[PDB]
């Protein structure tokens, strides 16, 4: 399986997942194509942000289903 | 040229290429309701040449629910013409004007944007077919009630020159391969970051320096750290060097006519959980218009079953393609109504396209968006009769939510906690929902006044408002749009020394904050008053045209503090103080260089000559620190003391001798240009740039705006008279004698001479004074100076000079803001504080909200849970704690956890102090034990207890029965 | 017992303890009663802390409450103010066949109100009053250079880790990386070039220097004026070393009175072993002054 990753400022990432990952590997493996630490990613799918302890399959993310990478920001 | 000193804060998001474009364009806004009023404002603040305001219909009674300009006393006047006279003064580098007339054929040809509102199914069509054959941008938008659509046709052939709105990314080049797909390599192993696809040209390649100034090439990232760019054996053999750098390429699209894109429609996705959403509400709005001419041109009753009946077989009959019977029920009952931050967002969203459509800047929506906020509604929904109108402002808002409602936000209380943007945004936005009309009140706080550079995009404030506190001008100006509004103002900053006007008791009667800060520390001190006191919070946040908005429930989802945001990003001393390599070092050096030279070099001499018991306060620190002191008063008021304006010359001359000659000398007589290691690659290699000593020249236009500034700033601190030419400036600075420099390889005593000396030598009448640093004056050469030396520094290491405008934006921290964002940001705010105000605790209800209006792109997520623990098989949360009462001692504390929760405390911790721990002093445990815990308290913090803090917080860390530690809530001790 | 056996059994008890730095003082203030660097710091942060600093700097405290390293080479003792555990005090005692063996070296710890999202705050305060580069990565202001110190870009294992980093690792990265026994080829692209003989000439002259740097900052002027906070840890450590001290100090006088192969550095080996002598003279005078502990 392959997955796409797309960050709020609109910069896309493929992915090879299985599965049954866990999304701690997901990170890990976001970890290594971008550099931002598991702890400071959030991972938006179908309404629902994903968090850790969790696999795959528990959020239904198959074959090209795309993920969003965003953030928080400080300014008002 | 563009006014820098009113769109400061706009260029760096726009560019000073698309803000002359927007410059020469003509709008036109047919429509004046709330979303048009929205676009409006928006489109004005933004900047666009001129903007024509054509409206037909009558203001009414239903028109004051979301239009802030109109009054009850405009019933019966045309909107665009009420309208026209204030929406003026937003922005008096636009010219705004109001048309009554037919949009006939010759009257469209003017206009480079044409936006429709509340138009008919006919005119649409023909205006959408005269637009797209005669090569004009059309934008269509329509609200029915918590529903949204946005149509872009921009024309048959649309240019946009950057995609994203993303600064480019350079990296440095390690080796390259020679051979037909030559493979590029990272310096070091550093992330290039480069997306695949992408286009790069190269610069200071040595070997192959026929790649240098190259047209870009299509790269292929082989992964992290390495990209192929093809063949490269037709150049020479790769030396060493070599910068890789991104270039944005233009794309051309085409947008299909209206007609065409209605059969075959491209919808922009607003929330990822209601994929069939679009498809259906294209349906529903596209059929409103049949039931408008089959029903005397009037829309479904509020909640009325069988208005929502007949709306539902017109949808049927009007499409073949299967449709969501319930959405289009719920779509009919509500389509009647309007409400204020629906219309705000649309807004927002629709002048960000405006803009894009000026400037051929950031991607537009391709072709159809469409929203909803359906989760404001209660479950149950409403009552028809209580949807019914009353004669009042509301009457659009009642044809949504209901009277109940109405009543529910008239008695509410809500603490918005700062006036900026968004403050002034959240602050109309809850005016013209009618929030703390009745019983309840609306409270906004502010520290800070208002400047020139933030009229670009806080509406509320005008020119002649400038030096007046922002909270009470903006309760001042949302009271004329509303004046049922009750507003509290307060001038000041939330934290820990202002909780005598923001007690437990002032938070006890609130329902909630919104919170519309620039900083972490008051955003993590909020969230902390919110936790304690239990009441929902609503966080926004923006930068350029990205925002996010995050809501916080009590017992329900985590806090705010519960996540961590990436650090910010620090220089390494090394990389700042002998090797630079980019602007942003040679900037904070610059930077702190004028910290050090202007402020910190004369704090000490300033105390001494205002304080004349300076010296014998001083004389009690600890350590070395009196001598420390008492040597840099003297250095700043006998030894570099200037008599004159030519002594600040000089010593302006050899400041600069000294940073850009003598100190480069000395680290290149540390490290010879052309060392080299032992492996091969030379020590002035990769990341480090050897530097070169400069020339003083006064022809150099650089070195003498250094001089110029460097020597008014000197005098400025000293009180000499400045002396503003730069001809006496020159003449003046080729008498300096240099001196020649070469590269190298009893303390009671001390203070008592200098004091002596000080007393003696040293003059009181003196007027020395520290410079604060202040960027958005030109006049006081502050920018002047940091430019300067920058620049200076970069060219010492042959870094690529950086103007003014990327050298303000660099090292005066200035955070990008336009006004689209801001709205469209407090309009989500709002929407999830209507749902708070409803009842809602499911996290289903509740959105955390994403946005980056540049893709454009928008998206939604549920809030998450609180994370949940167990102590001796007990659940707990965030929002648990213990509860203490009355007055005990410390003993009588711990002996009240070991007795009853079966904890042993082992540190015991009031904020940032320390109460109690297993390893303090044994005298100091034994005396702090019978001592009731106020005292404690007080002692530890040595500071006394104020009359209004009713409850103290402690975080205690807790050992089990078995020894080991547990985690357990905070404590809650009730002062008796 | 041996002297290494006392040594490690009475400076065991001293390694982590708190001291009162901060006192109450007029109108609701307080005021510092000992130097510490980052008191502007302090002040400017104010109350402010992140939720999860507390849970994490008791953390941090029961680690160094055990886990500080200890032994007859060298040692680390840190205190903390007894009301507030971000401000501390670290002592490092330099590792034995160093230039900065025994001698006394003193920083100054900050734990910001980010920690530990950010950093900690450390500076060298044994400087000689900024007249002494100790260290290639310990400049003459007191600033300390480490990867680990670092959230800029660099490399993941590299950083600094929010979850991993800890002070700990922090102080035993001091003491292995900057107190190495040739400070010269700390700084990059010198490393290569050692095993010449111009590096090792180099690498003498630099040792040379910290030698009596060493012998007049690290250890007479510790002696002479110590912190309130280590008093009597530095004069426990000095009196149960001080034949070893005299010892290694005139070890290092007789080896810079070897003959040098270039001039350049043999007349700087030669001023530099002058002022080791004319600062070991002094040092021997203040050390028979020193009274037994009990
Ligand atoms: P943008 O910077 O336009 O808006 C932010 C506004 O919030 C105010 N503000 C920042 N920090 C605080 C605190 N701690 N208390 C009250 N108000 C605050 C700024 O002054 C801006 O007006």
């Amino acid at each position: 399986m392959q997955i796409f990753v797309k960050t709020l400022t609109g910069k896309t990432i493929t992915l090879e997942v299985e599965p049954s990952d866990t999304i701690e590997n997901v990170k890990a493996k976001i970890q290594d194509k971008e550099g931002i630490p598991p702890d400071q990613q959030r991972l938006i799918f179908a309404g629902k942000q994903l968090e850790d302890g969790r696999t795959l399959s528990d959020y239904n993310i198959q074959k090209e289903s795309t993920l969003h990478l965003v953030l928080r920001l400080r300014g008002a | 040229d563009i006014d820098e000193s009113l769109y400061s804060r706009q260029l760096y998001v726009l560019g000073h290429d698309a803000m002359r474009r927007m410059a020469n364009s003509d709008i036109l806004l047919s429509g004046l309701g709330g979303l048009g009023l929205e676009i409006a404002k928006n489109v004005i603040l933004g900047g666009v040449k001129s903007i024509t305001l054509h409206d037909t219909a009558t203001c009414g009674l239903h028109d004051l629910s979301s239009q802030f300009y109109l009054t009850e006393a405009d019933i019966g006047k045309n909107r665009a013409e009420a309208s026209c006279a204030q929406l003026a003064e937003l922005n008096n580098y636009v010219r705004t004007v109001s048309h009554t007339g037919p949009l006939t054929e010759e009257f469209l040809r003017k206009f480079r944007v044409v936006v429709l509102t509340n138009s008919d199914g006919e005119e649409q069509q023909r205006i959408a077919k005269f637009a797209h054959e005669n090569g004009i941008a059309l934008i269509i938008a329509e609200t029915r009630g918590l529903f949204a659509k946005v149509f872009c046709d921009f024309g048959e052939s649309f240019t946009i020159y950057d995609q994203d709105g993303t600064q480019p990314i350079s990296t440095m080049i390690a080796s390259i391969t020679h051979d037909a797909q030559g493979v590029v390599t990272c310096l070091d192993e550093t992330r290039h970051g480069f997306n695949d696809g992408d286009y790069v040209t190269f610069s200071e390649v040595q070997g192959m320096q026929e790649l240098n100034g190259c047209q870009p090439l299509k790269i292929t990232v082989l992964g992290p750290y390495t990209f192929s760019i093809g063949d490269t054996s037709k150049f020479g053999e790769y030396k060493s060097g070599g910068v890789a750098t991104q270039v944005k390429m233009p794309k051309t699209i085409s947008f299909k006519p209206l007609a065409q894109a209605t059969e075959e429609p491209e919808f922009l996705i607003s929330d990822f959980a209601k994929l069939d959403s679009p498809a259906t509400l294209h349906v529903a709005f596209n059929a409103l218009s049949c039931y408008r001419k089959a029903h005397n041109g009037a829309l479904p009753r509020p909640w009325n079953e069988e208005d929502a009946n007949s709306f539902l077989e017109v949808v049927r009959a009007s499409s073949n393609a299967e449709v969501d019977e319930k959405l289009v029920l719920q779509f009919a009952k509500i389509c009647s109504g309007n409400t204020c931050p629906l219309d705000a967002a649309v807004g927002g969203i629709v002048a960000q396209e405006v803009l894009k459509a000026c400037s051929g800047k950031f991607t537009p929506i391709y072709q159809w968006l469409y929203f909803d906020a359906l989760e404001c509604l209660p479950t149950e929904g409403v009552e028809e009769a209580d949807a019914q109108p009353v004669g009042s402002r509301y009457d659009s808002q009642i044809a949504i939510f209901g009277k109940k409602f109405q009543e529910k936000l008239a008695d509410s209380k809500w603490f918005i906690v700062g006036a900026g943007a968004i403050g002034c945004e959240l602050l109309k936005n809850f005016g013209m929902l009618g929030l703390g009309t009745g019983n309840g009140q609306i409270f906004v706080t502010d520290m800070d006044l208002i400047e020139k550079s933030n009229l670009n995009r806080q509406f509320l404030f005008r020119p002649h408002d400038v030096q007046k506190p922002k909270s009470m001008t903006a309760a001042d100006a949302i009271k004329r749009m509303n004046p049922e509004v009750n507003v509290t103002a307060y001038e000041l900053r939330v934290g820990a020394e202002t909780e005598k006007v923001f007690s437990e008791d002032f938070f006890g009667k609130l329902d909630g904050v919104a919170n519309a800060l620039d900083n972490v520390d008051a955003r993590i001190y909020m969230d902390r008053k919110c936790i304690f006191n239990r009441i929902p919070l609503v966080e926004t946040g923006t930068l350029g045209t990205l925002g996010n908005v995050q809501v916080i429930v009590p017992f329900a989802t985590e806090s705010y503090s519960s996540s961590q945001d990436p650090p910010e990003k620090s220089i390494p001393i090394c990389t700042l103080k002998n090797f630079p390599n980019a602007i942003e070092h040679t900037l904070q050096w610059a930077r702190d260089a004028f910290e050090g030279v202007f402020k910190q070099s004369a704090e000490n001499a300033a105390q001494y000559i205002a304080d004349p018991q300076f010296t014998e306060r001083i004389a009690k620190l600890p350590g070395i620190q009196p001598l420390e002191i008492l040597d840099s008063i003297k250095k700043a008021l006998i030894d570099d003391k200037p008599k004159s304006f030519a002594h600040c010359v000089e010593w302006a001359r050899l400041y600069w001798e000294d940073q850009y000659v003598n100190q480069i000398k000395q680290l290149l007589f540390n490290f010879p240009p052309d060392q080299i290691t032992s492996s091969g690659q030379p020590f002035w290699s990769g990341p480090k740039r050897c530097p070169d000593p400069l020339v003083f020249d006064v022809n150099d236009p650089m070195h003498l705006d250094f001089i110029y500034a460097a020597a008014n700033l000197r005098a400025e601190v000293y009180g000499i008279e400045q002396v503003r030419n730069r001809e006496t400036i020159a003449e003046l600075v080729q008498k300096v004698k240099v001196p020649e420099f070469k590269p190298r390889s009893l303390d009671q005593d001390r203070v008592d001479k200098i004091i002596s000396e000080l007393l003696k030598n040293a003059d009181k009448s003196s007027k020395i004074t520290p410079l604060e640093f202040e960027k958005d004056d030109d006049s006081n050469l502050h920018m002047d100076f940091i430019v300067a030396c920058s620049n200076l520094r970069a060219a010492n290491y042959k870094i690529p000079p950086a103007d003014r405008h990327k050298s303000k934006l660099i090292a005066g921290k200035i955070i990008p803001a336009i006004a689209t964002t801001t709205s469209v940001l407090s309009g989500l705010a709002v929407l999830e504080v209507i749902k708070l105000i409803v009842g809602h605790r499911d996290l289903v209800k509740f959105k955390n909200g994403f946005a980056n209006l540049a893709l454009p792109f928008m998206a939604f997520s549920e809030p998450l849970p609180a994370a949940k623990n167990t102590y001796y098989g007990k659940e707990w949360t965030l929002w648990d704690r213990f509860e203490v009462t009355g007055e005990l001692s410390l003993q009588e504390f711990l002996n009240y956890f070991e007795e009853n929760e079966k904890l042993k405390i082992t540190m015991l911790s009031q904020g940032v102090s320390m109460l109690y721990s297993f390893f303090m002093p044994k005298a100091k445990c034994s005396e702090r034990l019978p001592l009731p815990m106020s005292e404690v308290v007080r002692r530890v913090s040595k500071r006394r207890l104020e009359p209004h803090e009713r409850s103290l917080v402690f975080e205690i860390c807790c050992n089990d029965v078995d020894g080991e530690d547990v985690e357990v809530p905070y404590v809650r001790y009730t002062l008796p | 017992k041996s002297i290494e056996q006392r040594y490690l059994e009475l400076m065991k008890k001293r390694q982590f303890d708190t001291f009162d730095m901060i006192v109450e003082s007029d109108n609701n203030s307080f005021r510092f009663v000992v130097s510490h660097h980052f008191e502007k710091m302090v002040r400017l942060a104010g109350d402010r802390y992140h939720p999860s600093r507390v849970k994490r700097l008791a953390q941090e405290a029961v680690t160094l409450s055990t886990s500080l390293p200890l032994s007859f080479s060298s040692s680390v003792f840190v205190r903390c103010d007894t009301d507030r555990l971000d401000i501390m005090k670290v002592l490092i005692t330099g590792p034995a066949d160093t230039p900065y063996a025994n001698g006394c070296f003193e920083f100054d710890v900050f734990f910001p109100p980010d920690y530990p999202n950010q950093p900690m705050l450390i500076n060298l305060e044994t400087t000689g009053r900024h007249s002494v580069r100790f260290n290639p990565n310990l400049y003459n202001d007191g600033k300390v250079c480490l990867s680990v110190l670092n959230t800029w870009h660099g490399r993941p294992e590299e950083k600094w880790n929010a979850q991993t980093s800890s002070f700990l690792q922090v102080l035993v990265s001091i003491q292995s990386l900057i107190l190495v026994p040739e400070p010269y080829f700390n700084e990059p692209g010198f490393e290569r070039s050692r095993g010449s003989p111009s590096g090792t000439n180099s690498s003498r002259e630099y040792n040379s220097n910290i030698y009596q740097a060493c012998v007049r900052w690290a250890m007479l002027e510790q002696i002479r004026s110590p912190s309130q906070c280590f008093k009597d840890v530095i004069h426990k450590h000095f009196w149960l070393k001080r034949e070893e001290i005299c010892a290694q100090i005139e070890g290092w006088i007789e080896e810079l009175g070897k003959p040098q192969y270039t001039e350049r550095a043999s007349r700087t080996i030669s001023f530099n072993s002058m002022v080791l002598r004319r600062h070991y003279r002094h040092l021997r005078e203040e050390l028979s002054k020193l009274k037994p502990p009990r």
